[PDB]
């Protein structure tokens, strides 16, 4: 699953 | 507001305790009250608001995706649909609440590029979350696209390519392009140009800022590795 | 009850979806409604009730312990105390709710040793959770001790020493003895006799029951390794 | 931290 800034 | 009787400083303090306790719904409620005091949020306080709602909507999103997959499997009684709608409606409520704080009046009172970009990025993010479950969808996508674009315009003018908010903005706009707007080429273009221009700027940074920027560059890296 | 208009079967189904979605507050609300229909809970449905409230009160307990430690450090403004009380009050409410379901009327309608032991164990557990934050404390401890003891009496008469509910009962009673009742010797005595008598019974079990029992025996093992 | 039955 791709990363968004809220997943680091 | 249920938090209207508490001091701003007490709300900020308790938002921090709530984070340490991993009580993110409490955290968001405290930060919602802090915002509604009508005074600007510091950088630290902007991060508190963002982390709080990220975790609340994050659990809703993950739950929605579980339910939506089960629902789809059962279409290959009404209870699966009913409960997915329950979670979906509660998720939309949270997104509507964050977007109301931004429109009334965080964004208009943001007299900085740093502050304004932060809030515009948030606007794009929570319209993106509404789009994930929308089936008015076109109109929601344009609202996110537009919020993200204005944040990009400001960020390019006013902030260096290694600024963590600018990097986080481009990261999430690229994800919007890839999985919401059906524009995987835009997503790739944006992630790589952001990555490449940040790397060329790292030589200007302290050891600490270096760490900040490279941490988001890793996320751009992982996405490009997935998409290409 | 807000769940009074939903079918029992729909509540059970949605409790299962909620578990898959890790929406444990929803899970507990659905199982609370299921209980209040007035019909007995199957073994699977007893586990659904227990897992749901375990996760809800678990998050409250972990949050309470974080806040209580911070509060104590600041005693070596009122906001830390105030918020600890907020979480504490919400935790006590959940415990009072579970104990109300048991007293009205899960326990009296449990016409089995298996069902009755399960609920009595739950009674001990949630009085134990009230004791953790109590500072009436003596009276709460006696209520837990008494609920646990009656469950033990029944379990020894009616269930083999490898039964997972009996093993889970003795595990939690031992923890009660160690950290709530200031009886670390009772705790040790109980954990080892339970462990030893289960091991001597494993030869009677299927490969599947073996796995069930040995999984709880490992927990008795880890505690004894900590206490001795 | 010790284990209770709700921690396995
Ligand atoms: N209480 C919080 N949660 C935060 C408080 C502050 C802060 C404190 C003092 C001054 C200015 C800001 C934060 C700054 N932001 C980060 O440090 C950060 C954000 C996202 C992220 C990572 C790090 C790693 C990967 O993803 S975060
Ligand atoms: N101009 C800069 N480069 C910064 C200035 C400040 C600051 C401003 C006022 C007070 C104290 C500090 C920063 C604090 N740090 C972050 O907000 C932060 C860091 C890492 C990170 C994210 C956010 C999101 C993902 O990863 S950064
Ligand atoms: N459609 C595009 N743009 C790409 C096409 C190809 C390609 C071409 C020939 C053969 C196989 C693949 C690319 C190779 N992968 C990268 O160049 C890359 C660059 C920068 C970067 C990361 C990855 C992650 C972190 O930052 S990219
Ligand atoms: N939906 C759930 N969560 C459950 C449903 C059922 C069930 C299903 C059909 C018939 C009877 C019961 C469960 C039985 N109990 C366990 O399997 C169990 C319990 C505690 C435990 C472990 C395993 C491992 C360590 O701690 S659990
Ligand atoms: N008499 C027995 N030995 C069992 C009978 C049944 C049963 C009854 C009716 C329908 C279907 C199954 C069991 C289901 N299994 C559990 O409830 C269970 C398993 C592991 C475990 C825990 C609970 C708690 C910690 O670890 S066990
Ligand atoms: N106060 C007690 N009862 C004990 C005192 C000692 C001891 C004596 C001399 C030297 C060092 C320690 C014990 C040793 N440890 C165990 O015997 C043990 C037994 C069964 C078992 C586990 C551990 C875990 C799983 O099941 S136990
Ligand atoms: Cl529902
Ligand atoms: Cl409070
Ligand atoms: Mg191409
Ligand atoms: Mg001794």
């Amino acid at each position: 699953r791709r990363f968004s800034a809220g997943m680091r | 507001g249920a938090m209207g009787s508490m001091e701003r400083a007490s709300l900020i303090q308790k938002a921090k305790l709530a984070e340490q306790a991993e009580r993110y719904e409490d955290m968001a409620a405290f930060m919602k009250g802090a915002v509604e005091k009508g005074e600007e949020l510091s950088c630290e306080e902007r991060n508190l608001l963002s982390v709080a709602y990220k975790n609340v909507v994050g659990g809703q999103r993950a739950a929605w995706r579980v339910l939506s997959s089960i629902e789809q499997k059962s279409n290959e009684g009404p209870e699966v649909r009913e409960y997915r709608e329950k979670v979906e409606t509660e998720l939309q409520g949270v997104c509507d609440t964050v977007l109301g704080l931004l429109d009334s009046h965080l964004i208009k009172e943001a007299g900085d590029a740093e502050s304004r970009v932060f809030y515009l990025k948030m606007k794009g993010d929570y319209y993106r979350y509404l789009a994930e479950v929308a089936t008015d969808k076109k109109r929601i996508i344009d609202s996110a696209r537009s919020a993200y674009q204005e944040a990009m315009d400001i960020s390019k003018k006013e902030m260096p390519p290694t600024n963590p908010i600018r990097l986080g903005l481009a990261l999430n706009f690229s994800v919007f392009h890839y999985e919401i707007a059906n524009s995987p080429e835009e997503a790739i273009s944006l992630a790589k140009t952001t990555f490449d221009e940040a790397m060329a700027d790292l030589h200007t940074l302290s050891e600490d800022s270096y760490k900040d920027s490279t941490l988001i560059m890793q996320l751009l890296r992982d996405n490009l590795t997935l998409w290409t």
